[PDB]
Parts: structure tokens; sequence; C-alpha cells
């Protein structure tokens, strides 16, 4: 047997506090994975791009200019980065 | 189909009235947890019966009896072999665990949600699991014609736990009185937190329903493009809406002076004391919304809240000084960057300012214990005062941050958002001692 | 360093700690009629610290970030729904 | 007498009100300083590794290393703290 002290006990108590959180962390961990993938066996990561070009699907910027909106209160197809500016116009009505 | 499930409780849900005593002890127990002082919980739910140590590792709360065990010394274990119960609660968590497959059960919806056991049946066939891809609500705004000032801010608001759970809460749809998301404001935000989370239907744009149902809200109300003006034009809205839905605002508010249970002041607001010079000759209150602070000639934002509560410049004493009266659940910090001058001219200040992960406020309350906020959102700014672009980063569960840049959405490692010129910050009460 | 005799005597008196070495016959359901009186209690947020430095009337989530936002959808509307939303949504 | 002092221990600083203050200051500090995220991606990290999500296995290979993760500063703090409690109620040879 080791010969108990203050030192002795005082980690015993330390290592009761940090056990105990480290499993409570770890419980709440293996929990929400083993939810999500039971949830979807399908489950893949988002991407990450150390060059930091690609989005959470893997896929370039898409080019904003060339996409389009259509309006409900004139029904026409709008260039989406003049949405704003065109409501303006638009709603004036 | 390759994780299973607990073939134990599984079984044991073969039997109906076994089904619901299970659920009913679970729900029981995780009540007890949210309703013990720190005292009581301690000694009451982290006491091992066999070894009699408090927080021996996590202690176990038995379903079938009231027993209490240890896992260091294995003392739950064997309460489960020699007596034949065999399911324990955590009592730091509240998560059921099986000692035969020595594993959470961790992936049976009705008992993630045994609050709703007694409806169950109706819940599981009229409602369903988020889609993989909506589940973190994870989605772009296009910019629209100078829109990041706006986009940038409503991110943050879409990830922002206490805003999510106003809205997927229902409580602003059930007592509006427009219904309206081309004219309400909130039912804007809602449509948006549907577009995002859940399903909105039955190019190349998607889900910009109700961004746009959102830019029409605010033209019918009606070009500096500070998104921290943004901030406050939006909580300002989901408060008057709060006001406009209430059948008795007038009496409501000499009723308790000028006191708001609306979710914006329930959250954000605090109030800062404004105290003249050993007793304070004169004390004003009055509460913010967020803390605009001072950056010039700062490298940190300790140094920024230092300066903000300094002391400065009669019966006992005179000296002036600014401090924190109350804290609010979440904390937004605008850093000035966008300097106006009297000649009409606008001067941009890029000083990069350390913000912390965590930051704690007690030095700055008018001894204060540890209060410590969660950083989860930075909006950040780049270019000119006028002519500039905004960019959100959120923090959602499991500590991943994201970067949001108008449509593109994409994943960041905290060591980068760190180095961000951070102007808008927004952190969550995490912890208080 | 120091080997511990024993704890103090006065100390064990004063907080009754001379006890059963034997098993424990405590129940963890003796608690809640306690738990019952007893207000909404955190883990790690103190309710006096509460008081005095935040708002009475404050929203408190304890650990927003601890886990993802819990929550079905509607299969009629699509609406995303707080797990205390969900019946009273399925009434209307 | 036996090895019962230990939990004896525990109950005077339950009791006292200072296992409240030692895990509080505890978890401030370890949250604080980052360990706390850490431990969450180390538990996610021995996840995929092991490709299980096993909480007794997982367990297994995170709280070792958990453990170890506690700065020193926290660790010699907490360690001092709870030594200070107990000098004032144990006595020594
Ligand atoms: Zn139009
Ligand atoms: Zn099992
Ligand atoms: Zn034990
Ligand atoms: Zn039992
Ligand atoms: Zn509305
Ligand atoms: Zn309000
Ligand atoms: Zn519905």
């Amino acid at each position: 047997e080791e010969t108990i002290t203050i030192d002795s006990i005082s980690n015993g108590i330390l290592n009761n506090l940090l056990t105990t959180l480290i499993q409570d962390i770890v419980a709440r961990e293996t929990t929400q994975q083993q939810l999500l993938k039971t949830r979807y066996p399908d489950l893949r990561s988002y991407y990450f791009d150390p060059n930091g070009s690609l989005d959470i699907n893997g896929l370039q910027k898409q080019q904003e200019s060339s996409q389009y909106i259509h309006c409900e209160n004139c029904g026409r197809d709008v260039s989406a980065n003049r949405l704003a500016a065109h409501l303006q116009r638009c709603l004036s009505r | 189909a390759a994780m299973s499930i607990c073939p134990h409780i599984q079984q044991v849900f073969q039997n109906e009235k076994s089904k619901d005593g299970v659920l009913k002890t679970c729900n029981a127990a995780r009540y007890i947890l949210n309703h013990s002082v720190p005292k009581e919980k301690f000694l009451n739910t982290m006491k091992c019966g066999t070894c009699h140590e408090i927080n021996s590792g996590a202690t176990f709360m038995c379903l079938q009896c009231g027993f209490c065990g240890c896992w260091n010394h294995s003392h739950f274990l064997s309460h489960s072999k020699q007596i034949g119960h065999i399911f324990g609660i955590n009592s730091n968590n509240g998560l059921l665990f099986c000692f035969k497959c020595e594993d959470y059960i961790g992936n049976i919806d009705l008992i993630n949600d045994a609050i709703l056991a007694k409806y169950w049946d109706d819940v599981c066939t009229k409602t369903m699991v988020p889609s993989m891809e909506r589940r973190d609500g994870l989605s772009g705004l296009i910019n629209m014609g100078s829109t990041c000032f706006m986009s940038s801010i409503l991110q943050c608001l879409i990830h922002n736990p206490y805003f999510i759970r106003h809205s997927m809460s229902q409580i602003h749809s059930n007592n509006c009185k427009v219904r309206s998301p081309d004219k309400c404001f909130s039912c804007a935000l809602d449509k948006i937190v549907h577009e995002l989370y859940g399903a909105l239907n039955t190019t190349s744009t998607n889900r910009q329903t109700g961004f746009i149902y959102l830019l029409t809200c605010a033209w019918k109300i009606n070009s500096q493009q500070d998104a921290h003006e943004f901030w406050q034009f939006i909580i300002n809205q989901i408060h008057q809406s709060y006001v406009l839905d209430l059948p008795n605002a007038k009496e409501v508010s000499r009723a308790n002076n000028k006191q708001c249970e609306c979710i914006v002041h329930t959250v954000f607001e605090g109030s800062l004391e404004s105290s003249i010079v050993q007793n304070n000759s004169k004390t004003t209150i009055d509460p913010f919304l967020d803390l605009s602070l001072d950056i010039k000639d700062k490298k940190k934002l300790y140094e920024c809240l230092d300066s903000f509560h300094k002391k400065e410049q009669g019966e006992c004493n005179a000296i002036k000084q600014l401090g924190i009266h109350k804290l609010p659940s979440v904390l937004v910090l605008q850093l000035k960057r966008f300097e106006h001058l009297l000649n009409g001219s606008n001067r941009k200040l890029d000083d990069f300012i350390e913000f912390p992960t965590y930051l704690n406020m007690k030095n700055y309350c008018s001894k204060v214990p540890d209060i410590i906020y969660e950083l989860i959102g930075i909006v950040s700014h780049k270019g000119t005062v006028n002519e500039g672009h905004y960019i959100a980063f959120c923090k959602i569960s499991g500590g991943q941050w994201f970067k949001f840049n108008d449509s593109m959405v994409s994943s960041i490692s905290q060591e980068e958002v760190l180095k961000e010129q951070a102007y808008l910050l927004f952190y969550t009460i995490r912890q208080v001692n | 360093d120091a080997e511990i005799k024993g704890i103090k005597p006065k100390v064990i008196e004063e907080y009754s700690l001379s006890q059963g070495s034997g098993p424990s016959n405590d129940s963890w359901k003796s608690l809640m009629s306690s738990a019952k009186d007893t207000p909404l209690q955190y883990d790690h947020m103190n309710r006096e610290s509460l008081k005095k430095y935040f708002n009475p009337n404050a929203q408190l989530i304890e650990d927003p970030l601890d886990k993802p936002i819990q929550y079905r959808v509607c299969e009629k509307c699509g609406k995303p729904l707080a797990l205390t939303a969900i019946v009273d949504h399925l009434e209307n | 007498d036996t090895a019962q002092l230990k939990s004896q221990i525990q109950q005077y600083l339950v009791e006292s009100g200072n296992y409240e203050l030692i895990s509080n200051e505890l978890k401030a500090r370890l949250l604080q300083e980052g360990w706390v995220d850490k431990v969450k991606d180390l538990t996610k990290s021995e996840m995929n590794i092991n490709e299980s999500t096993n909480f007794t296995q997982i367990l297994s290979t995170v709280e070792p290393k958990a453990l170890e993760m506690v700065s020193d500063s926290t660790r010699e703090t907490v360690l001092k703290q709870i030594r200070e409690f107990l000098e004032e109620i144990v006595d020594t040879q």
C-alpha cells in the first residue's frame, strides 16, 4: 500500500473531477455521432479545402452574375445581382 | 443498415407497459437532474451507493431501482449483473447506458425525445427527422446588389441558438396578425429558417425566397450599408412585431416600466451603469442591445473593454465610470471601424484586434465571479466604408466554424477564423460561477 | 510529504461524517418531491449570480452548442418544429 | 482506519460548499484554456480512427490522452486549492 497524504487524496479528488468531466464530454460525443450515423447511413462530412476555394459540397463559387430570379411582382426574370435595385423600381408600381 | 440498435432496449420495448415505464423513468431522472440544487445533485445523483465517492467517474441512476453506481470502480456494472438491472442514466447528462452493450443508447428518437413519449405515435407519423442537407441550416444568400450588409447579419441570426429556438417554437407564427412574409419581417425571417432547416415546397438559385421576402418587407418600411445598423434595424422589427401582436401593449408598458418579454429584450439586452465617483453620488442605468467599442491604438478586445470601463475626470469624493449593471444572454459587440469625417469623407480602420473564443466579462461588471461567454459569430468587413464586402463566420455544434460569403458556404479552421478582422462579435453565455 | 492521521475529529462531528461502509439504501427516486418544488437549475450557471448579474426575465439555454438543433419537420408544410412545439402544431 | 477517508472528505467538501467552488473553477479554467473543445475534437478523431461510436472503446483511447492535455497551470492551481481546503480539516503526523 502507498502512504496516503494530502497530496494523494488531492490528486484523487482532482482525478474524479477530471474523469467525470471527460466521461461526460465523450458520452455526449459518442451518442451524437451514433445518432447521425444511424439516421444517415450515407452521411458525408462537409468538404474542407486548405486552398479555401471549394464549398461544403466540394464545389466552386457559382457565378451570381449569370443567375436570375423570377420576380413575382412583374413576372420578369431578373439577374440575381440586380434583384435589390429591381425591387426598388418594381415595387413602386 | 450498418449501425444497429441495442437489442436489449428493443426487447423490453416489445411490451407497451414496459416501454411507457422506461420512458417515464427517463423523464423522471432527467427532470430531477434539472431541478436539483448543486449540493443535492452531488450528494444524491453523483454519490455511488457502493464506494460512496462523489464523481468517481460518471455516476449512473438505475432505471429499475433507486441505486446510483459509479463508473471508475465499476460499481454500476457490478449492480447490473448481481441484480439484473442493465440500464442506467448518467447524472451529468441524462443519457441512458446499457451495461450489456457497454454503450450508450443514443440512436432511438423516442428516448432522445422522451418528453413526447405520450404522443409518440402522432409525432412519428406526422413529422420526420431533418434531411441530411438541411440539418445544420447551412445555405448561402446570393448578393442581390450590395446586400451582404444584410445577409451577413441574417446568417448570424439564423445560427443564433436563441433566435433559432424562438422561430422553430412557432411563437411568432402563433400570434402574428399580418400572416404575410411579403409584409411582416418576422414572418420573412420565419420563412428563411423554414427554407434553411426544413422544406418550403413539394436557378441557379435555391433557398432565396425568404431573403427576397425580407427585402420586400424592407422596401415597404424603407445606402450607408452598415451591417451594424441593419442588426439594429432587424432586432427592432422583431420587437415592434411582438408589441403589435399583444392584445394590451399600452397597459403592459406602464405595467412594468419599460420592460419587454420579447425575444430580443430577453436575450440581447443588458444595462450599463454610469457612475459619478466611498459611495457613488449618482447612478444612471441605461439599457443596451450591443456594446460599441473603440479600437484605436489597441491590439486586443480585452484592452478595448478595459478602455470602455476606465475611470475618467461633491459629498465624499469626483470620478466618472462606465460598467455593466446587467449582462445579456447574448452579448453583441461592435468594433468601431467606420469614421465619417466632417468634410464628408470616410475612413476605414483595418486594425486587427485579437478576440478570444471565450470571453470573461467579470472585470467589467460594476468579487465578481467568472462570467464566461462563448464566441459563436463574427461579421467581418473588407474594403471601403461604402464599397466594402461583409462576410459572416458562424460556429455550430461540435466546434466547426463556417464562412458565409454570399452564396458560398465553406468550412474554415478556428485558427483562421481567429485571424479575421472582426466588426461584429456574437457571444453566447456559457458559464456563470 | 506528510502522512494523514485522519480527519479532524471536530470536523467529523460537525458534518456527521461517520458512516456505514456498507451499501447505501438511498434512492434517487426519493428526490422527486424536492425536485418538483425546485425551480429550473443549471449545471454551471449559478442561480445567485444569475439573479445578480442578469435580468430576471432572461432566456437561458445552457451549453447551446452542446449538440445540434433538435427538431423535426412537419410532413404537411415542411416547417422545422422544436420538440416542444410539435404536438400543438399537429392540432392547429 | 480505512479507504473511506476519501469519500468522507468529499462529503465535507460538498456540504461545506467547497466542492462546488472547486468544480466550477476547474470547469471555468478548462473551458477558457481550450481543453473542453480539444477533448471534443480528440473524441471525434478517435471515433473516425477506430470506426466506432462504442462509448467504452472510445473512452479508453480518449481519457488517458485527455487527462494529459490539462495544462500544468490548471492542474497545479486546482491541486493547490484542493490542498488548502484539506489543510483545514486533516491532521498529519
Ligand atoms: Zn419585378
Ligand atoms: Zn444493450
Ligand atoms: Zn463506486
Ligand atoms: Zn437497480
Ligand atoms: Zn409575422
Ligand atoms: Zn421587445
Ligand atoms: Zn405543418
